[PDB]
């Protein structure tokens, strides 16, 4: 059980939209791999205040 | 309020709620994003658009997501470019290649792209990526000079769990990878 | 193992996870299908398509839904044609009006609509509809004449609290309706 | 408080694709009324 951690300060409002699509991608070049994903899930939430 | 949620543990050959693109493909039970070929690009989205933010109130989304994946490279040591899970416009289409994890075109920051990436970056390109020439988990906004990195060992064919969260009051984004 | 979710407290001018066809539209606080007007059509979809059953498995989902609705007729006496919940194909598009809600072609059952509709209607067809000619609830499985009914008083102008639940175990699907 | 309620056996399986839609519709003929929604949540999960 080995384990990252990695974390900063994104101000998504500046960056990104209102509205936005997210999803995944994976490249190859010169050399490669590949790459594969098993299960995803995803939660947000927005205030009306 | 307003919530969007989903949970997809095992992937289906007709999986509609995403949205595929370069040569992304699914299969029974997994997505994948690329095969182990040169100079290739997969991408793939969930269908619906999210409300990250809203002007009127001002007021930002607080998101978790999380997912497993497994990297295969045949040559073990010679591995190359990556996988991201990235945030950016609803009309988002594959960007560069290679180095560029099909989500951006240049080293600088660019205020167009409208995109924020974490980055599982296994191959190091000279012009951008740590000097210290490890393969790394980054913080990308709008460049693919990523604002914060980790030095990061992949373990070749394991299941990495990755967690991703935002907060909305603080403005974090925390990224977490576990290999068993 | 599969979820979608989602949740709309109060709709917004920039409703983009919504797909609509017809007259729908979204206003500051409402989702307005169709104004006071003669021979008109709104609908208004979730954009990302819903996994409802399996094929390898023969699984079925279980799912729940609720939603606020107001009807405003400027005559309480001349009231028609109603609305309804449903759930069809992919690329559903907008079927026979007036009468048939938007969603069906005929008073046969007919296999290759693929619908099943929860709907308040509030004028009598005297061609399918209860030999009661009052306002109903129903439940529309292929076909405009509904598998089940049960009267509904209409109060005008107030806010109708539904709330539509499917048991996949049971194959049960229950609706109810509670004013204030 | 004023209540209704309903329920009927839907062999969903039979009826809808796998992959469905869902969404909402009012129409309006030689008589009319304005339809609106005010809220809406949904949840569903397969196994
Ligand atoms: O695949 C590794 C490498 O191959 C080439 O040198 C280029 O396409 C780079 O962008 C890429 O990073
Ligand atoms: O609007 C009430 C009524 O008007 C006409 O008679 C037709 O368009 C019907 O289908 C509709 O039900
Ligand atoms: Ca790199
Ligand atoms: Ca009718
Ligand atoms: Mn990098
Ligand atoms: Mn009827």
């Amino acid at each position: 059980v080995t384990s990252y951690t990695l974390s900063d300060v994104v101000s998504l409002k500046d960056v990104v939209p209102e509205w936005v699509r997210i999803g995944f991608s994976a490249t190859t070049g010169a050399e490669y791999a590949a790459h594969e994903v098993l299960s995803w899930s995803f939660h947000s939430e927005l205030s009306g205040t | 309020t307003e919530t969007t949620s989903f949970l997809i543990t095992k992937f289906s050959p007709d999986q509609q709620n995403l949205i595929f693109q370069g040569d992304g493909y699914t299969t029974k039970e997994k997505l994948t994003l690329t095969k182990a070929v040169k100079n290739t690009v997969g991408r793939a989205l969930y269908s619906s658009p999210i409300h990250i933010w809203d002007r009127e109130t001002g007021n930002v989304a607080n998101f978790v997501t999380s997912f497993t994946f497994v990297i295969n490279a045949p040559n073990s040591y010679n591995v190359a470019d990556g996988f991201t899970f990235f945030i950016a416009p609803v009309d988002t289409k594959p960007q560069t290649g290679g180095g560029y994890l099909g989500v951006f075109n240049s080293a600088e920051y660019d205020k167009t792209t409208e995109t924020v990436a974490v980055e599982f970056d296994t191959f190091y390109n000279a012009a951008w990526d740590p000097s210290n020439r490890d393969r790394h988990i980054g913080i990308d906004v709008n460049s693919i000079k990523s604002v914060n990195t980790k030095s990061w060992k992949l373990q070749n064919g394991e299941e990495a769990n990755v967690v991703i969260a935002f907060n909305a009051a603080t403005n974090v984004l925390t990224v977490s990878l576990t290999y068993p």
